[PDB]
RNA sequence: CAUUGGUGAGCAGCGAAGGAUUUGGUGGAUUGGGGGAAUGCCUUGUUGA
């Protein structure tokens, strides 16, 4: 909890409070669709409709299963979707804080656009476009 | 009287030489500076433009006074009691003599004249706003004392006025008019007097450098201060606890002297021009170690004591000599560059603050003959080229930093700089020497780029098109030079009958007018390379002329006091403005609103207003020495019965047609026999050669609503008589469609072909 | 050109929060917006003034009794004064703070300000000029209060002041120190906060309302005091009174709420006429007619930007939309009509040259990325990110087809042929451009030739060559109607987002990977490359357009201006948009060649080519007097009268010398005119044609002039194409108007023979 | 062999009775989900005073 804020170096505690509700939106939606008889094609199709969005959202990086919706959906999966967290992974940066300061004084170019927002969210598929200056 | 401009305002005025007034603004203070027939009210702590006189006086104001919230202005025989610049009251003194000094204490007004006669006024009620009633008249004969220097009032002196003279000091009981005290004859002539915050003591600064600490109760000296070779002009006392002395001099120097420790602290060296009187008034703040100095050099300065020598705090000033050459600094009509022959480089704001700032030369630079300014490259590099008198180089300047450039521009032909120019992109500078060479430099790097030599005399004006293609020039050997900017090729040249003194160029129309020695104005179309216009009528030389931004007018300023508007679609003079102070510079604003004129007398700049809300005027010289809304309204997606009976006997349907064409969509109206007379109105409406677009609507709505009433199931009744009167001119109206088929068909063909 | 280019109109009526007021005439509509000030009329909506001196986003505007004294109030709280035409005659710095209430005198003599916690009365001057440092002189002050004045009422006597404040008290002040009824009597006894106090014009009734929907009326009696007339206790509304206004008929009340409705009331009966709920978005401001016939109401920026006009008998007079920011524009094949693309997922129709919004189309699942027509006019098209791209009709209301067939959520760029036969679409993340048929919508072949994503798709008027810009430093040329494909050229620098083409198939401009703008031929020889973008408030090259005359290009980034260039190297102009906190995202030119387009968050559209500026086309002052020589040429020599008349550019001359000559002379003058005096008058005659009522007059002109040099203007196209457009729109618009009434008058006499 | 990096010395030219580099303060302009009962609560009925 507190150290998760410390490890991810989040600007605000309410930002953690946002994504728990955003996880809470998915989680009760994960509940109510699961509270159906197994013979329903409405049930079987629409679980897959929800999953196939969340792959390209980058929350489900690997290919996942039905029960992993209760499991793999965390706030930290959303916390990894932040811009400098993605920036540290592909190893053009050097530390966590180095990824911060380059967004601060503006050395990161995602595709054709200049971005200096620290709360920028990165998907699974748009990540090939981060360029230098 | 003028048919284009009206006198609008004057910017560039701070002081004139009159000693300033100071008054109370809540807890802070205000300062009243004089302009002439105008005054100005400023903040003490921040010096904001607060107030101004709303109406000019008949003559220049002699003495200024400031009561708690009131300003008292002294002129010919009248004193204006003003508040917030507004005339609340005006006294006229019962004399023809000129008012010199004023004094206000208790319930009194003291009005001194130049005939040694003073009028004393008293309030009716002590809670009144101002004295208004003539109480008494005192006269100072020559056996009583010298000429009155000032009028003062010390502490605890109720009903007693201190009238200092050239020879002695007088003390009056103004409730009675009695002179309760006379002093002895003084050896030195007194020029400056100042009240002390201690009791019964007045300071008496002499014509020489002597300060007379003079007791008023006993009538004696206790202390005098000897200053070698100074004329005392202003005196002020530090009233924050520290007992010190400031001595204004006529030289522009300010002598800081310590009273208790008996030491000369400092002297400000030439903070005002000795030629313009030096320090006219210097005044400490009450309880603050800040002194404000004024002079006759169109400026005011402020100085602080950091707890010690003084520190220069802030100042507001202008040109001390009337302006020579100016330029609009922006198209947003906010900033300007002004340069005068006092070797000063000022830059003015035009908004409600109307602030100013002198350009930084970081002992002055020599005075200026020409300017060159653009608005594309502020902050990126230098954007001002200045041509100085008797210099073989030009000086660059930055409007952003208000500071001088890094690049001086030598002519490289042993000649003085005579004409400067810039490119609209802000990249290249064009200078024309006194020998005839014109070099192109780069404003970013200060480098020699190109050099031309065709004129054998001094180059008087250089320009270039906004497309940076063709470069024009004019010289004193009659030569008009036409160059290509891309190449170095001589494109053309024209020789005139008179040498040319100035070149002003209109960029968005590619015209340039030229002031020649033959008193004519030669406006030139550059693309033709042809002299096209020439203007006549100016009896004397023109020094200033500029294009209207729409390219239609040129208002010129000549030595025969003629400021003439020249209309280009007629080629003639349409207006002449005859003044008493002739304008040295006329400058059209980038927007079509204002005019910048600098004059011979007066350090400020008169701005002139084109009315621009209307005109159709063309008067002359020398004087004193719909259509779819109704058809769209026809479809609906979701009285007059006098007039038809008047037209029943006659031809009276033009009025009914006027009521129908005026308002009232009449599908609802014509529903509430008579239709035969309606068809009569239709034939009379077809009789005119207009409004058939309404006639189509009327016939259409006639078919629509009442077509059953027209039908009547057994036709060829009397209805078909009026209809028979209709279809025969309907066939006359059937000609128009084939014309439209011609137009749309030919336009469709040329669309295909 | 050499014209002045600026906005005398704009895109979108109300985008930001503003007030609302009518005029005194009843035929004008004052519609403000948060940053600038624009004035409208009833019929033929045109933007009149443009007051922009604001750095903070609010505005207040009212006129005195005759519409010549006009102000605006921002949060900075200073005053600007224009007459009728945005002159800024007086720039009067009023305050550092804003004002809560402000009202003129009904006699136009005095002026009322409510700020801080006090009352400030200032002098109202007449119709005059500037020359004033302080044109406003204090008449009176009125002190004191307890806190800030929330609302204000005046008197017809202009000597009485009935006001209210936040302190729940209705204070009274005399204007000219008369001490009317010798008191400053505050009215109290209110259970909740007083929203509005209004004084009745009979000098008898005292209207008060509180925020609970309770209305209390008190009497003009000062036993001997003001007693009660009527009380209210409503506890069933569950809303808050947002805005309140009183009628000049002194019989009705009109109440606006926070709940997104508008309720109608009668004053002596205390009855509900009708309530009107249209949603949950609140009604911010409200304005009343000066006789009370029409009812309009303003709304919040976060709420609706949609203002609807009304009557006393409940029917809408005028409707309008204008939702969020503009992504692209598209010019109609006549150019008078303007469609909008926004983030909402709606496309809206706007004849904003006359202000009207006729209709809209709404089938989107997400936002729209581009809009573009077809030049036939039968069909326009939707370029959105909906997963399909659908086709549309003008006035027939039928989506033809939704073109799709692959799994795709992002359709970015698009191009069509001028014939309308095939439509190609560029997928963003998929490296394929897809052709689709006008027959059924068939995918014949798929074009996998890309390695970077596509950025622009542009097809030529030569109709043999497809041009494409992709995000892989490679410019792409293509042929479909032949038998093969063409080798695509290789760029030197610069992944390209923005591409521009000539409608001759020869000139092509590219935006580089910076502010350089380079142009070149079909033989890839670079003509110019334009320097980077300046203007700090980092580089942008987002949009570009080649002008229709073929002599200019317009460049747009997002650094809050726009740039102008010709076919040679140089800059024509640079027009900067002054605004406080990206700007530009679509640029194209008008087919009538009077302005061009600009898509922005704000919305601003026209560039105002003018004629008041003096030009010298053909050495004017060889023709010495512009009047007496013309009056000589109205008697004799009608050939030289028009050659002299074209060298002048005063329209008050052009109508008269163009009017004066007879009918028979017209084909003779059309026969003998030179060809260099031709394109500006053939350009002007189409825009000049739409206004006047002399249609047969100009008709006989354009038949002779049109018949005069048809082969030459066929030889000199790209200019007479535009002038041809400007006249042909007038041709078809009058044509379809008069043919219908011609037939509907034609069948009558044969029907008389029938029955 | 590379006026190759650093270090130091000297000369031409440029200026001549000083020059170059840094920093501080002051003044102005400008900017939450899933379950839950003994027990607390809510709501309704009920029991007598």
């Amino acid at each position: 909890d507190t150290q998760v804020m410390r490890t991810y170096h989040i600007q605000n505690r309410e930002d953690y409070h946002k994504y728990n509700r955003i996880c809470g939106d998915i989680r009760r939606l994960a509940n109510k669709l699961s509270l159906l008889p197994p013979t329903d094609p409405f049930r079987r199709k629409h679980e897959q409709l929800l999953l196939d969005k969340l792959y390209a959202m980058g929350v489900l990086t690997t290919k996942s299963k039905i029960s992993d919706l209760e499991n793999k959906v965390t706030v930290s999966a959303i916390c990894r979707r932040r811009l400098p967290v993605i920036m540290h992974r592909l190893k053009m940066a050097e530390t966590i804080q180095d990824a911060v300061k380059f967004i601060e004084q503006g050395h990161v170019r995602v595709g054709p656009n200049l971005i200096n927002d620290p709360a920028y969210l990165v998907t699974r598929n748009m990540e090939d476009y981060v360029t230098w200056v | 009287n003028s048919k284009i401009f009206s006198p609008f305002r004057i910017i560039g005025n701070v002081s004139n030489g009159v000693p300033f007034a100071t008054g109370t603004l809540g807890s802070t203070f205000y300062i009243v500076t004089c302009v002439g027939k105008t005054f100005q009210i400023y903040d003490a702590n921040t010096l904001h433009l607060l107030f101004v006189s709303e109406k000019e006086t008949p003559s220049s104001i002699v003495a200024l006074s400031a009561h708690f919230h009131y300003v008292y202005a002294a002129y010919e025989n009248k004193v204006g009691i003003y508040k917030r610049g507004i005339e609340e009251h005006l006294l006229e003194l019962e004399t023809d003599a000129n008012v010199e000094h004023l004094c206000i204490f208790g319930d009194y007004l003291c009005a001194s004249t130049d005939d040694n006669s003073i009028f004393i006024y008293k309030k009716s009620d002590p809670q009144d706003k101002y004295p208004s009633e003539f109480y008494t008249k005192l006269t100072v004969t020559e056996i009583q004392g010298g000429e009155i220097v000032s009028l003062q009032h010390l502490a605890t002196y109720l009903n007693k006025l201190t009238v200092v003279t050239k020879s002695n000091v007088l003390l009056f009981n103004v409730r009675t008019g009695k002179l309760v005290f006379t002093s002895n004859e003084f050896p030195d002539q007194i020029t400056t007097a100042e009240p002390a915050p201690v009791l019964d003591i007045i300071a008496l600064g002499t014509v020489t450098g002597e300060v007379i600490m003079f007791n008023m109760r006993k009538g004696k000296r206790i202390r005098t201060i000897k200053i070698p070779q100074s004329r005392i002009s202003s005196l002020s006392f530090r009233t924050d606890g520290s007992s010190h002395l400031s001595v204004g001099t006529s030289s522009g120097d300010l002598i800081f002297y310590d009273l208790d420790r008996r030491s000369r602290i400092h002297v400000l060296k030439n903070i005002h021009r000795e030629s313009y009187g030096g320090v006219t008034q210097a005044t400490f703040l009450n309880g603050q170690p800040i002194i404000v100095t004024s002079g006759g050099d169109n400026s005011l300065k402020e100085y602080v004591f950091d707890p010690q020598p003084p520190r220069y705090l802030r100042s507001r000033g202008g040109h001390s000599q009337p302006p020579s050459y100016i330029a609009f600094a922006d198209s947003q009509s906010h900033f300007m560059l002004s340069a005068s022959k006092d070797r000063s480089l000022w830059s003015f704001s035009l908004r409600k603050d109307a602030q100013s700032q002198e350009m930084s030369q970081r002992s002055k630079f020599p005075e200026i003959v020409a300017l060159a300014i653009e608005n594309a490259r502020i902050g990126e590099w230098e954007n001002i080229i200045t041509a100085h008198k008797d210099e073989k180089f030009a000086r660059t300047w930055d409007m952003r930093n208000k500071r001088v450039g890094r690049w001086t521009f030598d002519t490289t032909d042993d000649g003085f700089v005579k004409s400067v120019a810039m490119s609209q992109c802000g990249n290249f500078g064009f200078i024309g020497s006194s020998n005839g060479s014109i070099t192109i430099y780069n404003m970013q790097s200060g480098i020699l780029r190109k050099k031309y030599k065709l004129h054998k005399r001094a180059v008087t004006g250089i320009s270039l098109d906004g497309m940076n293609r063709k470069m024009v020039s004019c010289g004193l050997d009659g030569i008009v030079g036409f160059y290509d900017f891309n190449k170095s090729t001589l494109l053309g040249k024209l020789k005139l009958d008179a040498p040319i003194t100035a070149m002003v160029y209109h960029r968005s129309s590619d015209l340039f007018a030229l002031a020649l020695d033959d008193l004519s104005i030669v406006v030139i179309d550059a693309v033709t390379q042809r002299v096209v216009r020439q203007l006549w009528g100016h009896s004397n030389r023109i020094t200033a002329f500029d294009f209207s931004p729409e390219g239609r007018w040129i208002v010129s300023a000549s030595l025969d006091s003629t400021i003439r508007t020249w209309d280009l679609p007629t080629g003639g003079c349409i207006d002449g403005i005859i003044v008493d102070n002739v304008a040295t510079n006329v400058k059209f604003s980038p927007n079509g609103d204002l005019l910048a004129t600098t004059h011979v007398t007066g350090n400020g700049i008169c701005i002139w207003t084109n009315r621009a809300q209307f005109k159709t005027v063309s008067t002359r010289t020398i004087d004193e020495s719909q259509k779819k809304l109704d058809a769209e309204e026809q479809m609906n997606k979701f009285h007059f019965t006098k007039q038809l009976r008047e037209g029943s006997q006659s031809k009276d349907y033009s009025s009914l047609l006027a009521t129908l064409i005026n308002f009232s969509p009449a599908a609802v109206d014509l529903e509430i026999d008579e239709i035969v007379w309606f068809i009569d109105a239709l034939t009379q409406g077809l009789k005119s050669n207009k409004n058939f677009e309404l006639y189509e609507t009327f016939m259409s709505l006639l078919f629509k609503a009442h077509g059953d009433v027209i039908h009547a199931n057994n036709k060829n009744q009397d209805i078909a008589s009026a209809l028979q009167n209709w279809e025969d001119v309907h066939k006359k109206e059937d000609r128009l469609d084939d014309l439209v088929k011609f137009c749309m068909g030919v336009a469709a063909f040329v669309t295909t072909a | 050109m050499k014209s002045d280019f600026k906005f005398s109109n704009l895109l979108g009526t109300v985008y930001r929060q503003g007030n609302i007021t009518f005029s005194d005439d009843g035929k004008q509509l004052l519609s403000p917006v948060g940053n600038r000030v624009s004035v409208f009329d009833l019929i033929n909506n045109k933007s009149f003034t443009f007051e922009y001196e604001h750095r903070k986003n609010i505005a207040a505007i009212d006129l005195n009794k005759q519409g010549t004294l006009l102000i605006s109030i921002d949060e900075d709280g200073r005053a600007i004064l224009v007459n009728f035409k945005a002159r800024n005659v007086l720039h009067h710095f009023n305050f550092k703070e804003k004002c809560s209430a402000v009202k003129f005198s009904p006699d136009g003599r005095l002026f009322a300000l409510a700020s801080g916690r006090f009352l400030q009365i200032w002098k109202t001057p007449d119709v005059n000029k500037d020359r004033q440092f302080a044109p406003f002189v204090r008449h009176r002050v009125h002190a004191g209060h307890f806190q800030d004045i929330t609302s204000l009422t005046w008197s017809q006597d202009s000597r009485f002041i009935l006001t209210t404040s936040k302190d729940l008290s209705a204070k009274i002040w005399s204007v000219d120190s008369e001490e009317k009824n010798l008191a400053a009597t505050t009215f109290n006894g209110h259970r909740d906060y007083v929203m509005g106090a209004f004084f009745s014009h009979d000098q008898e009734k005292i209207y008060t309302v509180s925020k609970d929907g309770a209305v209390f009326v008190w009497e003009f009696t000062k036993k001997y005091s003001w007693r009660i007339t009527k009380k209210h206790f409503f506890y069933a509304n569950q809303a808050k009174v947002k805005c309140v206004t009183f009628h000049p008929a002194t019989r009705l009340l009109a109440v606006g709420f926070t709940s997104g409705e508008f309720r109608l009331y009668d004053l002596p009966d205390f009855t509900l006429i009708q309530q009107l709920s249209m949603g949950q978005n609140p009604v911010n401001t409200v304005s009343v007619n000066q006789t009370g016939e029409w009812l309009a109401f303003g709304s919040s920026k976060l709420g609706q930007l949609l203002v609807y006009e009304w009557q006393s008998e409940s029917y809408i007079l005028k409707q309008q939309g204008h939702f969020d920011s503009t992504n692209s524009l598209a010019y109609s094949p006549d150019g008078s009509r303007v469609v909008t693309a926004s983030e909402d997922g709606k496309i809206k129709v706007w004849d904003i040259t006359s202000g009207f919004c006729l209709a809209t189309f709404e089938e989107h699942t997400s936002s729209v990325t581009a809009v573009q027509f077809a030049k036939r006019g039968q069909v326009m098209f939707s370029s959105s990110l909906d997963g399909t791209v659908r086709a549309w009709d003008l006035i027939r209301y039928r989506n033809f087809r939704t073109f799709t067939g692959t799994e795709r959520i992002q359709f970015n760029c698009l191009a069509v042929d001028p014939s309308g036969e095939v439509v190609c679409a560029g997928s963003l993340d998929n490296f394929d451009i897809h052709v689709w048929s006008v027959q059924t919508g068939q995918l014949l072949d798929a074009l996998s030739g890309h390695e970077g994503p596509v950025s622009c798709l542009s097809f030529s008027q030569e109709n043999s060559v497809l041009a494409s810009a992709s995000w892989d430093k490679t410019i792409r040329i293509w042929s479909i109607f032949g038998r093969s494909q063409q080798v695509e050229p290789i760029e030197v620098y610069s992944d390209v987002l923005a591409l521009s083409m000539r409608p001759d198939g020869k000139e092509v401009a590219v935006s580089t990977l910076k502010g350089q703008i380079s142009i070149f031929n079909i033989e890839d020889a670079k003509q110019v490359g334009n320097i980077d973008c300046r203007k700090d408030i980092s580089k942008f090259f987002t949009t570009i357009h080649y002008s229709f005359d073929g002599m200019a290009i317009v460049a747009g980034g997002n650094n809050n201006s726009i740039c102008l260039y010709d076919v040679p190297n140089e800059v024509l102009l640079k027009r900067f948009i002054v605004s406080r906190n990206v700007r530009v995202t679509s640029v194209q030119f008008s087919p009538t060649a009077n302005a061009f387009a600009a898509a922005s968050t704000e919305g601003l559209l026209i560039y105002s080519t003018n004629d008041t500026i003096l030009f010298d086309p053909f050495d004017l002052d060889v023709d010495v007097t512009p009047h007496s020589t013309v009056e000589a040429l109205r008697e004799k020599q009608f050939l030289n009268a028009l050659v002299m008349a074209f060298r002048l550019n005063e329209e008050y001359l052009i109508n008269k010398v163009y009017e004066a000559i007879p009918i028979k002379e017209i084909p003779l003058v059309a026969s003998n005119i030179p060809a260099i005096y031709l394109p500006r008058i053939l350009k002007f005659i189409g825009d000049f044609a739409i206004e006047s009522q002399h249609i047969e007059f100009n008709l006989i002109w354009i038949k002779a002039l049109l018949s005069a040099s048809g082969g030459y203007i066929n030889e000199h196209k790209y200019l007479f194409s535009t002038a041809m457009r400007s006249i042909q729109r007038f041709i078809v618009r009058v044509a379809k108007e008069v043919v219908n009434t011609t037939t509907d008058n034609k069948y009558t006499y044969r029907f008389l023979v029938s029955t």
